[PDB]
């Protein structure tokens, strides 16, 4: 009670290290139980002097149904997103473009 | 301190509130779980890729 | 900055056993409160102490 | 004073309060700030007379004083003489203790 | 007359109610024991099988081990672990386990962090230590080897292991000297005996008897009020 | 009680003091009831001079002390109203005696020994309290202002 | 940006299947519900301790991040006697992506699957072989190992 309660934690393995070879190389630990034999990865840490940019390859969405109302990705970094009411978080640019 | 709960329950319905769980438990006579019905989980998160 | 509604800090720092609030740094306040409060409650009851 | 607080119960309660205040006072280290802390007796730990602290002694005395006040409360006694010796100027002694 | 019998009862059931209630926390109970043994398991083909027993109290109250060595410590020319009490792959496995290692030259019986006995492996396989006793009860913590001139130890009582299973790396089927015995600390699982229950109900009926006798004793000193309360009123119902 | 504005404010203050604190499975919803039901029984014993209300009040206070460490608040209405109970007791020293009117008041305090040690022994409660002291977060008495 | 810490990664997009958290972990799977998330899940069964031994949970239910790291990892630590004593030495964690039904901005908590370090093929549960004694009310043979 005479000092602040400083702590930190991670969920299960989100924030881990290395793992086996993936699909496009990427010996990185995929959390949540994502199979690395079916999951490519991309990352901008290490190329800190290049202003990295990238665009995906038109992943095909299934027919609409009210039972799967989400499209989800994994982030692992600092990303710019809007909060519930206006407020921001610095991060970096990541968006999803329909079509 | 009563409106800050009655409004939070009437608004935001269903979505999930500590009052909506109790209302559902009253209506269902006590065989409807409170938060295991709102939370949606995803087993095998590589079959949705 | 220490806005006015954070005045309990001055007494929170006093009950911690550190160099800030030590054996000697408590007398100035406790011998004022302990001599002020019962004297107030006694001046309220009695109106002629002669 | 024994001429302004005429009931022994009130003076015993005030003596208990003084002892409790001393017990609260003696429940911390004896550290000074930068170089006045060079050589102080208990500059790093709560004072102990061996196993038991000094705040515990004053608390065990305040509890006994409060029990004496409660016993003078129940039986409605006000003319006690030992409390006339004990509760004569208890603030000067409580301040001289800390000063010394 | 109820003016004297009640005065007698309010004492003979008050003092007895204090006595029969103050001697409650001392009367006997019946607590249950719980002992995990080992082998207990033919396993895959004929060997012994590890066990999982996650005690909640942490340490048990008795940890007899006494494994054999001359025909048992046959790890493949370099041993990792013999009879750990925690899985070697845990986050803090050896920090609070037992971990009789083999180390390919010294067979040391570890503990929380401390080593409790050391023997040269080339001399411990050849049939010098017929026992590897690892007794770890509440009064003593020792790891005697029974046959080496100086292979023995003793630790402070606060170096008791944490038992969350029995995990070995041996392949011996079953030995006439291989064993293990863990006494779980089931001290909170008592159940009241017949004497304790009888005394409880007796000392709980004496209290009620004394209070009823006091109520009947108050019949002569009850100040009867003049019944001047009134009714509720509107603005209190609202 | 017949003041139409001194009852509405009592209800409003009771609501404003009960809603933020006592809704869950804490023992306070019961300690706050035991305190007032010991107060009313002590007041019923002081006036209308009787001792069995002041004997059931001790049983209720003993049931309230073994709810939580903060449960000994239920003893305050028994300690502040002890001189008046002594006054209604010493009015019977001629009639029945100070023993026949304090033995029932002393056998009621001895129900904690049945409430606590009904399943476990003394050596078990001692070890439980020792563990809870050596392990968990407990702050001393001289840091009471930490609550406020 | 070119700063040292301003980076990110990503992963192919996935549209989940979203099975609710009641058909997934029913009323028979032993789960470890933390101190905060035990009143919101009243139909799940917490893992049962019996005769000193405990049965190993299969999932864990966690409060939000700030509540977790200050109330669940500190209260139930292995250095204080919590359920982590035998869970950190026998089980590995894995995360599960969970979402509220319509509050996509809410950090309701998380769920963790437990994978045994030693598979249950070998190392099955142990037979307890219980008995009974008649100890008195003052024995206290030896203290308990509660000091980390
Ligand atoms: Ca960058």
């Amino acid at each position: 009670v005479d000092k602040p309660n400083i702590g930190i934690g991670y969920a299960a393995g989100t924030g881990g290290g290395y793992g086996p070879e993936g699909v496009n190389g990427s010996r990185v630990f995929l959390p949540f139980g994502l199979d690395p034999s079916r999951t490519p990865v991309m990352g901008s840490y290490g190329e800190n002097k290049l202003a990295a940019k990238a665009t995906s390859a038109w992943y095909q969405l299934p027919p609409r149904t009210p039972d799967r109302p989400l499209v989800t990705v994994a982030a692992a970094g600092a990303i710019w997103y809007y909060e519930e009411d206006g407020s921001f978080n610095y991060g970096q640019s990541l968006k999803l473009q329909w079509g | 301190e009563l409106g800050s709960m009655v409004k939070a329950t009437v608004g935001r319905y269903p979505v999930y509130t500590v009052g909506s769980a109790n209302i559902a438990a009253l209506r269902s006579a006590g065989d409807s779980c409170a938060m295991a019905d709102a939370v949606l989980v995803e087993a095998d998160p590589n079959e949705g890729m | 900055s220490q806005e006015w509604w954070t005045e309990n800090l001055r007494y929170y720092y006093l009950i911690l056993p550190t160099t800030d609030g030590a054996i000697s740094r408590r007398v100035a306040f406790v011998f004022t409160a302990m001599c002020l409060f019962p004297s107030l409650f006694m001046m309220l009851r009695r109106k002629h102490i002669a | 004073s024994p001429t302004v607080l005429r009931s022994a119960r009130n003076r015993m309660a005030f003596l208990s309060l003084v002892l409790f205040v001393l017990a609260f006072c003696f429940a911390s280290t004896n550290g000074w700030w930068y170089v006045s802390n060079f050589g102080a007796p208990f500059n790093n730990s709560v004072p102990k007379v061996g196993g038991v602290q000094i705040s515990a002694i004053f608390f065990a005395l305040s509890a006994i004083a409060a029990l004496w006040a409660f016993w003078l409360h129940l039986t409605r006694r006000t003319e006690s003489r030992v409390v006339d010796r004990l509760t004569a100027a208890p603030i000067p002694v409580a301040a001289g203790f800390m000063v010394v | 007359e109820p003016s004297r019998i009640a005065r007698l009862i309010a004492v003979v059931a008050g003092i007895a109610g204090v006595l029969l209630c103050g001697l409650v926390p001392l009367l006997p109970v019946e607590e249950t024991t719980a002992t995990v043994l080992w082998p207990q398991g033919v396993g895959a083909d004929g060997n012994v099988t590890e066990l999982t027993a996650p005690l909640v109290a942490g340490a048990p109250r008795a940890l007899d081990v006494t494994i054999p060595c001359r025909a048992v410590a046959e790890l493949p020319a370099d041993g990792g672990v013999v009879f750990s009490t925690n899985p070697a792959g845990g986050i803090e496995a050896g920090r609070n386990g037992m971990f009789i290692r083999a180390n390919a030259d010294v067979v040391y019986v570890a503990f929380r962090d401390t080593v409790a006995a050391v023997a040269p492996r080339e001399a411990v396989d050849s049939g010098a230590c017929s026992e590897i006793h690892v007794w770890a009860d509440v009064s003593a913590v020792g790891a005697d080897f029974a046959g080496i001139p100086d292979a023995s130890g003793t630790l402070p009582v606060d170096k008791r292991p944490q038992v969350s299973g029995v995990f070995t790396d041996l392949k011996v089927p079953a030995q006439p000297g291989l064993a293990a015995r863990i006494d779980i600390d089931t001290r909170f699982i008592t159940s009241p005996t017949l004497l304790k229950t009888a005394v409880m109900v007796l000392g709980l009926a004496c209290v009620i008897g004394s209070i009823v006798a006091l109520a009947l004793l108050d019949r002569g000193w009850r100040r009867r009020p003049p019944r001047t309360r009134g009714r509720a009123g509107l603005w209190t119902w609202i | 009680a017949a003041n139409r504005v001194a009852m509405l404010t009592a209800g409003a203050t009771f609501l404003a003091a009960w809603l933020p604190f006592n809704n869950g499975l804490r023992p306070e919803p019961l300690i706050a009831f035991a305190v007032i039901t010991v107060w009313m029984l002590v007041e019923n014993s002081i006036g209308t001079r009787r001792l069995w209300p002041a004997a059931v009040a001790i049983v209720i206070a003993m049931f309230s002390v073994t709810l939580a460490p903060q449960g000994l608040i239920a003893l305050a209405p028994l300690l502040v109203g002890a001189r008046a109970i002594g006054r209604v007791v010493t009015a019977r020293r001629a009639g029945t005696g100070i023993l026949a009117s304090l033995a029932p008041l002393a056998a009621s305090v001895a129900v904690v020994f049945v409430i606590i040690f009904r399943d476990q022994t003394l050596a078990t409660v001692a070890e439980s309290v020792r563990i809870k002291y050596v392990v968990g977060p407990t702050i001393p008495w001289y840091q009471e202002f930490l609550r406020y | 940006n070119l700063s040292e810490d301003q980076w990110f990664a990503f992963t192919p997009p996935r549209v989940p299947v979203l099975q609710t958290a009641q058909q997934f972990l029913g009323s028979q799977t032993p789960v470890l519900m933390d101190i905060a998330t035990a009143a919101n899940f009243p139909c799940q069964r917490p893992f049962a301790e019996r005769l000193g031994v405990a049965e190993l949970p299969e999932y864990r239910i966690i409060p939000n991040f700030k509540q977790m790291v200050v109330s669940s990892n500190q209260w139930q630590s292995a250095a204080d006697g919590g359920p982590f004593l035998f869970i950190q030495a026998l089980l590995r964690t894995e995360a599960i992506p969970t979402y509220l039904r319509d509050d996509w901005y809410r950090d309701w908590g998380s769920i963790e699957r437990y994978i045994r370090v030693v598979p249950q093929e070998q190392a099955p549960t142990a037979a307890i072989e219980e008995g009974s004694t008649r100890v008195f009310g003052w024995s206290r043979g030896g203290p308990i190992r509660a000091l980390p």
